[PDB]
């Protein structure tokens, strides 16, 4: 998906918020205070957002290019169907 | 930097499969039973380092500790052909081999007595590890050795080195015999405590299922602990692959943990193994994995209860397509062939690996299955079914009285009890829709 | 043209679970699985596998007020001379027959459940 | 999704038709006796997974299940070079060699003292079916344990598998000799009242006609039953043609059966085949041979009373058939009249082409099967009836049966079969009046 400069640009900032989560937790290894509260918050709602974008760029993408990978990668995402309950969407569960 | 497993083995059955496990793997690297690098295997690719250590002299020497109360089964190491595989000055063994009598509390007392030179040796393998990452312990909850002591180790090993993993190879007794240890269930259920409050994983490998499978799949005639311990030891070589082949990705222990225990409390895994037979496409190789009549862990299927499998790893060694693997996925997605937990995302996982060079395969592809299934359950359930049982006749309490653990009250037999109850109440949240936010 | 008849009866009965969704929760994905499966699964799979790796799954343009049943179309790509031989104007004549004889067998399958 | 079919064998007669037809499908299919795949059957277009399963040495396995009470049979059948062929887990033999002794209520005893024998094959079948569209059951009504077990098997079967077709192959017991069975019709109505709460569609097959059709059509003096079960086992590859062939239009057993049967209690279908013998058959000729009433296999009583019609027609056609000549051929036998229909509903004819198998050698271009709903096989429920009644009204070989519990008290289940057999008489004539509609 390198190519894929929509969706390697989304990927970086996934990457980051990713990087930004584990930092906090290895930061706090305790019991988060308010602030850390509020950065896991802000962190969850833009995880939420943008893995539903994700899912739904990917399905878009399914249906203007047949593109297998992206389709595996789907597949591979929602083998439960978790993904297609939750609307495509990684942690989506309120702040 | 490596990431070392120390491997315990704990009595009779803990040190015999620790044993074969240990002469499986030279076999598959191509190790002597005297440490000496076979001339065919000079030009491996296993990763020795990680479950093995290599002598300056290139001997492997296995990273095992074989912990007896009684002389015999540690004798009967020392004086097998592979007694020179392992360093003797890590071995323990209590000269007093009246050992700990099937009792999980005189296993306990015994670790104490003996806890100096268990965790002398223990830290002395440590610091001859560069990044030790935690210990193995092979042992059965229903032992004396491997329940008792191996409780009053896990305890120890808890305090001493919080920061290293703790898995087990928790080898369960058949259920369908009766038992000679009538507190055999009492020693499961403080094991199984100790597991819940100082284990990170505990592996179940029924006894039961085992011979069971011996006889309807092996067609053998009342199974020998020999031809058990053989499947054991496959099962192991199984979980070391990818260890001793090395790969591009899940090359350590934190991560297959990290993918097979989603819920720190529910760290019961479930193993399937392939090929299971006495003397294909990938699609192939994971419907007759997925055939429950090759599971080898007895589990009920409760019809009223909806278990589910939480996770599934098929690692497959051998020539595998990898297309064939996408197509082996969809396929199987396609055709629901397994029910995966409600309360989190189905995790199936599939790795491909190469076999081992040094050991011949008649089979040019097995493949192993780790599940997290809530039909485990049902194990714990009789489990727990078997502890109320014995408690409520008050049978062979004298001699429990006569232990310190024992000997007040038995409110760790009431806090088990609790214990596999709140397992139970968990396993069935997890069966509920609700358990993502149970 | 439904010329082997398993072929489509095995793809209506794995697809009425699902055709008989709302159009706006399809995924191409779902269905190219459910596909793969009914061509593994029946003998379709003894024709050149050339042929199989071009029978595809058309998704038609999505407008509210449908189901899966009345959105569903398969399709087959063509590429190189063999293209020459079914043109833009084949394959939409083909897509046309194909909505057509489509349903007509849902309605025989509804007929024959009920 | 297949929709597997589970083939029952019962009793003597069924076993060994079912035997034969296994027989001849392992023919069609090219699998030698042994389960392995013929070099020249290889490359076959037929659909092996419809009624067999496929083992995993690529041994193709009918979906057979082959129950009698008495081992004579079981034991020849697995003597026999094809013993290889059948699940040797799906013969269940009874140790108590006893069978119903040709008696309706210890044929439905004996089902329900193997019950759980029985329905732990059946299961075991199941589960080795990935779509099971139904069970046939293979069986004759006038012995014991076909008769009385197979009511009760019908029975548990409709409870088990709510949701499963019921297809049987009834065997009907020559009307033109005397059965050593006194009680024979008794048997025979029992069974029919199960067939006619419990089955979707009856085949009736006639020994009597049979044995007449081997006589007078292929010249057997005293035909032997290898003679009629080569005849039968015709007959039922005729019947599995569209399952072995795959084709276009009504390639599954619901389907034929929904367009052959469109009054749920008029589910009793009556067959027909040609050509019956030991030059390119144009359809037209094909069609009009088979409107010939010296073409049907069922010895039906010509009353001059009841004006008996076709309800549905349904010929297929196997072998090099032109389309246009069978376009033009429907429409000759249309104008021609050659056949009276029911006057409540659409006259139902239809013609299916098909191809014959590539692994049988076919000596004739074309062959033919009819299935034909003909109201004529009331004459034959009605014989039975009056033979029924005419052993009742003499209590007739009753003190057998009081001695079963079934019929120690009374004979009421019989008393309320033979009413169910009248009210299915009843309908048929109903059926044949133009009144049926309000019926």
């Amino acid at each position: 998906f390198i190519l894929l400069k929509p969706v390697f640009h989304c990927l970086n900032e996934i990457l980051d918020l990713c990087h930004s989560f584990c930092s906090l937790v290895s930061q706090n290894l305790g019991p988060l205070d308010e602030r850390g509260a509020a950065q896991l918050s802000i962190l969850v709602k833009g995880f939420s957002r943008q893995s539903s974008l994700l899912f739904k760029i990917l399905s878009s993408v399914r249906n203007h290019q047949i593109n297998s990978d992206l389709a595996q990668l789907l597949l591979r995402l929602d083998y439960n169907k978790y993904y297609t309950q939750a609307g495509g969407t990684l942690g989506s569960f309120g702040m | 930097m490596p990431r070392e497993i120390i491997t315990l083995q704990l009595g009779q059955c803990g040190n015999q499969i620790g044993f074969e496990f240990w002469k499986q793997l030279c076999a598959e690297h191509g190790i002597s039973p005297e440490g000496i690098v076979e001339e065919f295997a000079t030009e491996g690719t296993d990763r020795k380092d990680v479950f093995f250590y290599q002598a300056d002299d290139e001997h492997y020497i296995p990273r095992a500790v074989l912990l007896d109360l009684e002389p015999r089964v540690i004798h009967s190491i020392l004086n097998s052909p592979y007694a020179k595989l392992y360093n003797p000055e890590n071995i323990y063994l209590s000269e007093h081999g009246g050992g700990a009598g099937n009792n999980w509390a005189s296993g306990f007392s015994q670790g104490e007595k003996i806890h100096e030179d268990i965790f002398d040796i223990i830290d002395r393998e440590a610091d001859g590890s560069d990044s030790l990452e935690g210990f193995v312990l092979c042992h059965s909850i229903a032992g004396g050795t491997g329940s008792g002591l191996g409780s009053y180790l896990l305890e120890r090993l808890n305090d001493r080195y919080p920061k290293k993993l703790v898995q087990t190879y928790s080898v369960f007794p058949n259920q369908d015999e009766m038992s000679d240890v009538v507190v055999q269930p009492y020693n499961s259920l403080l094991t199984l405590k100790r597991l819940t409050q100082n284990a990170d994983c505990v592996v179940v490998l029924d006894n039961t299922a085992l011979n069971r499978i011996a006889t309807d799949r092996l067609h053998i005639q009342n199974p020998s602990f020999s031809q058990i311990n053989q499947l054991v030891s496959t099962i192991m070589s199984a979980s070391t692959t990818t260890l001793r082949y090395p790969g591009y990705m899940n090359n350590d222990l934190i991560g297959l943990i990290a993918s097979l225990i989603p819920t720190p409390r529910l760290h019961f895994l479930m193993t399937g193994y392939t090929p299971l037979t006495t003397d294909t496409t990938v699609l192939d190789v994971m419907r007759r994995l997925l055939q429950p009549k090759n599971v080898m862990v007895s589990t009920g299927r409760d019809r009223q209860t909806n278990h589910c499998y939480i996770a599934i790893l098929n690692i497959i060694q051998g020539e595998v397509d990898p297309t064939q693997v996408h197509k082996s996925l969809q396929r199987i997605r396609e055709r629901k062939l397994a029910n995966f937990i409600p309360w989190g995302p189905a995790s199936i996982q599939v790795a491909l690996s190469r076999k081992s060079p040094y050991l011949p395969s008649a089979h040019r592809v097995s493949g192993l299955m780790m599940a997290n299934h809530t039909s485990i359950s049902s194990l714990f359930e009789s489990s727990c079914q078997q502890y109320d049982k014995l408690r409520k006749r008050e049978a062979f309490l004298e001699q429990f009285r006569k232990e310190d653990i024992f000997k007040e009250n038995f409110d760790e037999l009431d806090r088990s009890r609790e214990v596999v109850q709140e397992l139970i109440d968990e396993y069935h949240a997890a069966t509920r829709p609700d358990y993502i936010s149970w | 043209l439904l010329g082997q008849g398993d072929f489509i009866r095995h793809l209506m009965d794995l697809l009425k679970p699902e055709l008989v969704r709302p159009a706006t929760t399809l995924y191409q994905h779902n269905l190219t699985g459910i596909l793969e499966t009914a061509v593994r699964a029946t003998n379709a799979q003894f024709d050149s596998p050339e042929i199989l790796k071009r029978l595809d799954v058309r998704l038609l343009e999505v407008s509210p007020g449908d189901t899966g049943w009345d959105v569903f179309s398969l399709d087959y790509h063509v590429d190189g001379p063999i293209a020459t031989v079914f043109t833009r104007e084949c394959m939409s004549h083909y897509l046309r027959a194909f909505n057509f004889l489509w349903r007509a067998k849902r309605v025989e399958y509804i007929l024959t459940d009920i």
